[PDB]
RNA sequence: AUAUUGGCGAGAGACCGAUAGCGAACAAGUACAGUGAUGGAAAGAUGAAAAGAACUUUGAAAAGAGAGUGAAAAAGUACGU
RNA sequence: CGUGGAGGUCAGUGACGAAGCCUAGACCGUAAGGUCGGGUCGAACGGCCUCUAGUGCAGAUCUUGGUGGUAGUAGCAAAUAUUCAAAUGAGAACUUUGAAGACUGAAGUGGGGAAAGGUUCCACGUCAACAGCAGUUGGACGUGGGUUAGUCGAUCCUAAGAGAUGGGGAAGCUCCGUUUCAAAGGCCUGAUUUUAUGCAGGCCACCAUCGAAAGGGAAUCCGGUUAAGAUUCCGGAACCUGG
RNA sequence: CUAUCUAGCGAAACCACAGCCAAGGGAACGGGCUUGGCAGAAUCAGCGGGGAAAGAAGACCCUGUUGAGCUUGACUCUAGU
RNA sequence: AAACUUUCAACAACGGAUCUCUUGGUUCUCGCAUCGAUGAAGAACGCAGCGAAAUGCGAUACGUAAUGUGAAUUGCAGAAUUCCGUGAAUCAUCGAAUCUUUGAACGCACAUUGCGCCCCUUGGUAUUCCAGGGGGCAUGCCUGUUUGAGCGUCAUUU
């Protein structure tokens, strides 16, 4: 679980945020996963990655990730996409596949609420479209 | 009526425009009319302003007066002229300063750039 | 507080709604682009159809 | 001028950057003298002052004069 | 005495000047600066305020490079030289 | 939407005389002290700030608009309210003034107003000369400097060079019939333009 | 007035190398001369002549170099484009160009065909 | 202090070269509006803050 | 096709008119305050043109009184009303 | 009734004087107000039909600015104390020189420094402001000058402690840890005299770094000198370190 | 040594408007109102009766569906264990 | 009767309202997609004949090169003839350079203008010591090169 990084238990506020231990991360261990090698090695790019084992401390993933500057990937169609700006840390952002799933990304009634993206649709559903002449 | 989506018909940007022109849109800003004989001979109304230039006042106080120009004083939107100026109380002399759109040109100072800025003006030729 | 004799309205407006209001003032200028737009795709578009 | 006329001194604003080493070696040979000691402090309004003494065979006024100053 | 004759013991410095960003900001003992966050990597700055962003964001000091960008890019990042009519 | 609060002020409380207005604080200058936010403050926030979303454009039933246009029509055939609208139509021959087609195709400005002045027309086009004034007030410098009367309304049926001829003389304007605009039929919400049909025009005009 | 960038050009990088020392004693003693005298105007124009040559001298070196790299797949970072950060890690034209064998087929054989509507 | 560091007395340097009053004939130039050196300082009215 | 109180280039307004309008129309995020985070002003207008008052006289001087400039000094760099 | 701005109209008023302001002058209106004369002023402005609001103040211990009575008033009384003359000056209780009278009394009102200031140091000129009387004086104003090192400090060392790195936590900003569960070096010199050089010997190493201008620590003294520097310059006489 | 008087220098507090009483009535203790006593320029040093004088929207009290510090087998939870 | 107080007026003070102005603000709309290890944004100290600022610049320091334009700049000084010209300019444009000390900031440090290592080169007798000039030494990661480690493990010489 996350523990809640907060000092004695102590939460200040209303009772039903004084949680401090049955709290959830929301994005998976496998995204942390992805996160940190990524870090590391900031000159790939994270293309994706697949559980290997675990025991009761640890998860382990082997991460994919594809080099961006290398004439075999940027000569090569099918993976050059990738090499473009917008695919920089697409891990950071939950576009790799478990990014897309932890984010609510799927077609149908079960996603109404997140997959157009979450925040974004929220701010549609909050705006007050105003006209020249006011319907 | 301008008609142009690039020009504006706006009051500020157009002071802004004047008052912070460089010294080379002000040496066209500082334009000034050939006389008619000096029109006829050219084909052509006007020209900006140089040194070396002679010269009539046509309107304001000094009007009538003549003379070579022996500044274009652009900082300062202003001309003036080798012959027309202020006698102080201390005797001393300060050039006065005149306006080329209230002069009109009597003798240009031709020169090859010159003539070919008149040429390319539609001016006569030779 | 509740008076008088009127229906009960239901205007949802506790939330910071003044952070996103669109006013679209840009209605008629969209409009003079998507025409001009129109006009070049079908431009480029040689005789086809759009 | 004192210390020209009296010291067999030569006084120069010398770069922020140099060294006594930089500045013997610059002096001697602009001006193709001997020097005996280099002091230098840094004046207040920022710049470096150079005090170089001349050795005796060099009397200091006359390339004072020879550079041209007096 | 917890005012005037207390102040006059007041001749020790909190703070220096930041290498970084010249304010005498720079805590001796901490080694840190209060404004730009020296020796950090990265620059302090918060949302919540505004003010002080603007007071140092880009666009307040010279833009030594930047400040010729777009002029660059409005020519096309051009290579080479400009050619000389004649006449 | 951020003038007048870009302060942290607070308010002494009270027990300090002086009036409980948030303060600016601080010291060492001025403005240290000085009340902020708050309508009666100089420099604080205005009293309810104008918004963007207020409402400009008004909408009226597209049956009821026309109904306007249509009585503006009908008015500029009424001579005294014509000239009640301080058109100079004192003269001139009849009304409905219709001129023929051949005025759809003049090039230059100069035979459009030599035309438009025979027709009777002198006088108006006088008018507005006459008329022109510096604005009274200070949208005199918010690009509205000018001000003059209004000239003739020439409607036309097809567009051969009136429009553009017409375009430079001031106090005139031109109009397709297909269109025709009670901004231009009633001005100032006043009954009765001076207008002046091309035949082409008038029997388009059913 | 002082010296002209193309009158300099014509020279040798040794001439320029004296022409250089010169300018430099010049200098040098206008500055002796600009503290007994109320004002000294001409040190500008010799302050100037002074980066006319360096300006010309590196110009000089520089087109050297470019040249010993001429076709060379190498050059000093010094000398390549410049353009911007990322522009310059774009792909090439060739890079972004690469379709697939299996959409050269394709592309081959169902291109946008030109067409036109009425009968 | 006497002691003092080189960064300290370089500012020092720099903040007594601008101790001076404006120099009169910016008062003659054309379209002068600078009247005095309004950003002037004194060691007993105004620290330096080092 | 959608977003866009940021950046670059533009056209506008039944907006405000120097206590208003951005905090800033000005050497303004300045001067100043605070160990620090931060806080943060006031302040536009002689005249078309300096023609910014030669000269005389009183005074230690600043200035005054004359004279003079100017359409005006009931405009004198304390300056439009 | 009155105000900012907007459409329309009087082809409205105006540099032969707009607006504004002043006026126990005039006239209209129950009134909100309107109108006129005279004075001052200098560039724009108004009536009527409409449109529009950031539209009308006495107050809010209202906001910002400006001004009074208070009032030439309270005051300018701690720290023993001043006086005569001359000089200078437009001017002298207050400056300088001389004389007198006194005080601080080396636990100093003497002679140096540390923090802190930052040019206040010295010279020339010099009084509008500032020094709660004065001023010819000044830590003020203007213009200049001035800080000289192998040996005095920093610099090196380690202290409390601060803190990178293999790593381990943490969504993360980063937290922990400092020899720590790490493959963590570099010192001699032979070989080789193709060469000053790769190598053949080999020992030793739980080991970043920052942290003292009072701790630890290589080495300088006396005389002379300036308007202002001096264990720093000069003269003379030494010492340490590396080579 | 002050105060005091002089030359120079020069604040602040406070101020609805003000400043002679007796009685009356009156928000039940008036400088003003009502009836009477009376009533003469301009002022100086003192003074502490009065100005229910002046200094912080009353410290005490109560009200408010206003708090905070603190306590506990009040209500509802929680780090930990 | 003065003086004093109060009222009104004229002239003169004090103060900055009013009116008129506006290279500024504010709101709408349209077009566009470009920061950085090729060292950004930001900081510090410098640079002018005579500058404290603002603006601009970087020891080539209110700028050098180049291109256009075609005679200024201007407070004063000063040039220079270059003014039928590869050419003024505090001009515009801008494709070539310069770009101090720093900053993600990169040899180590940094309340220090503190302290190393390596290559080239120049002086002082010098491979080793000193000084001068030039060029270098951060970290994570990827692909590759080279040199290696482990009875992890294969096959072999015999
Ligand atoms: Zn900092």
């Amino acid at each position: 679980n996350r523990k809640r990084p907060v000092p004695k238990g102590a939460t200040y506020g209303k009772p039903t945020n004084q949680g401090v231990n049955e709290l959830k991360y929301q994005r998976s261990l496998r995204a942390t996963a992805e996160e940190r090698v990524g870090r590391r090695a900031a000159n790939l790019r994270v293309l994706n990655s697949y559980w290997v084992n675990q025991d009761s401390t640890y998860k382990y993933f082997e991460v994919i990730l594809v080099d961006p500057q290398h004439k075999a990937i940027r000569r090569d169609a099918r993976y050059n996409w990738i090499c473009d700006p917008v695919h920089k840390h697409r891990e950071a952002r939950g576009l790799t596949a478990t990014g897309k799933k932890s984010r609510g990304i799927n077609k149908g009634h079960k996603f109404n609420n997140t997959k157009a993206g979450r925040r974004k649709t929220w701010k549609r559903q909050n705006t007050l479209s105003l006209w020249r002449y006011r319907k | 009526a301008k008609q142009s989506l690039d020009v504006s018909s706006d009051r500020r940007k157009a002071r802004k425009a004047y008052f912070t022109a460089p010294s080379s849109q002000r040496r066209v800003l500082l334009s000034a009319p050939l006389s008619k004989e000096l029109r006829a001979q050219y084909g052509i109304k006007a020209l900006p302003i140089r040194r070396d230039d002679e010269v009539l006042v046509v309107r304001g106080s000094k009007k009538g007066q003549e003379g070579k120009i022996s500044s274009v004083y652009r900082l300062k939107f202003a001309v003036q002229v080798d012959k027309v100026t202020k006698e102080k109380v201390n005797g001393a002399s300060v050039p006065i300063n005149l306006h080329p759109s209230k002069l009109v040109i009597t003798k240009l100072h031709l020169d090859k750039d010159r003539k070919a800025l008149i040429q390319r003006k539609g001016g006569k030729l030779e | 507080a509740i008076s008088k004799n009127l229906p009960i309205l239901k205007n949802h407006f506790r939330k910071h709604w003044q952070e996103r209001v669109k006013v679209h003032f840009d209605q008629a200028g969209k409009k003079v682009s998507r025409r001009n737009a129109r006009a070049t795709r079908a431009a480029k578009i040689a005789p086809r159809p759009l | 001028m004192k210390k020209v006329e009296d010291g067999n001194i030569l006084v120069f604003q010398v770069s922020m950057k140099a060294n006594k080493y930089q500045i013997k070696k610059a002096v001697k040979e602009l001006y193709e003298v001997d020097v005996l000691k280099v002091n230098t402090l840094v004046r207040p309004n920022g710049t470096k002052k150079a005090y170089v003494r001349l050795t005796a065979d060099y009397d200091a006024l006359d390339i004072a004069n020879r550079i041209g100053y007096i | 005495g917890k005012g005037t004759p207390s102040f006059g013991k007041r001749h020790n410095k909190s703070h220096t000047l930041c290498n970084r960003c010249g304010r005498r900001s720079f805590h001796v003992q901490k080694k840190t600066c209060s404004s730009c966050g020296y020796p950090a990597a990265k620059t302090r700055s918060y949302n919540w305020g505004a003010k002080a962003k603007r007071r140092h964001t880009t666009g307040t000091g010279r833009m030594r490079y930047l400040k010729h960008v777009s002029r660059r890019f409005k020519n096309g990042f051009q290579t080479g030289s400009a050619s000389k009519a004649s006449a | 939407e951020k003038a007048g609060h870009q302060t942290s002020a607070e308010s002494w409380g009270t027990g300090r005389a002086v009036a409980r207005i948030p303060r600016v604080g601080g010291g060492g200058t001025g403005r240290s002290g000085q009340g902020a936010f708050g309508n009666m403050c100089r420099g604080g926030r205005m009293f309810a700030p104008t918004k963007t979303w207020r409402k400009w454009n008004v909408k009226v039933n597209h049956n009821e608009k026309r109904y306007a246009t249509a009585s503006a029509i009908a008015a500029t055939a009424v001579a005294s309210l014509v000239l009640a609208r301080g058109h100079r139509v004192e003269k001139i021959p009849e009304i409905p003034l219709v001129v023929s087609t051949d005025l759809e195709s003049i090039q230059k400005t100069k035979e459009a107003v030599a035309a438009l002045k025979a027709v009777g027309a002198h006088s108006d086009l006088l008018k507005v000369l006459k008329s022109k004034k510096l604005r009274a007030g200070k949208g005199k410098y918010r690009n509205r400097r000018w001000t003059q009367r209004r000239g003739p309304l020439v409607v036309y049926a097809e567009d051969n060079g009136i429009v553009k001829a017409l375009r430079n003389v001031p106090g005139v304007e031109t109009a397709n019939v297909a269109s025709l605009n009670l901004l231009q039929l009633a001005p100032g919400a006043h009954l009765g333009r001076f207008v002046i049909w091309t035949e082409a025009a008038f029997t388009k005009l059913d | 007035a002082g010296v002209k960038a193309y009158e300099l050009r014509t020279k040798s990088k040794e001439q320029l190398a004296s022409q250089l020392v010169d300018l430099k004693k010049e200098l040098a003693e206008l500055k002796v001369q600009k503290l007994s005298r109320p004002s000294l105007p001409k040190i500008k124009t010799v302050r100037k002549s002074i980066a006319c040559v360096l300006t010309v001298i590196n110009e000089q070196q520089r087109e050297a170099v470019r040249q010993l790299y001429k076709g060379k797949k190498y050059q000093p970072k010094d000398l390549r484009a410049k353009k911007t950060r990322a522009l310059r890690r774009a792909l090439t034209k060739f890079e972004a160009s690469q379709v697939t064998e299996k959409q050269r087929k394709k592309q081959i054989a169902f291109p946008q065909r030109k067409y036109a509507i009425k009968a | 202090a006497a002691q003092k560091s080189f960064r300290i007395k370089q500012k020092m340097a720099k903040a007594k070269k601008q101790n001076r009053p404006l120099p009169q004939w910016i008062r003659l130039r054309t379209n002068n509006t600078i009247r005095y050196n309004a950003k002037r300082r004194n060691w007993r009215r105004t620290k330096m803050n080092i």
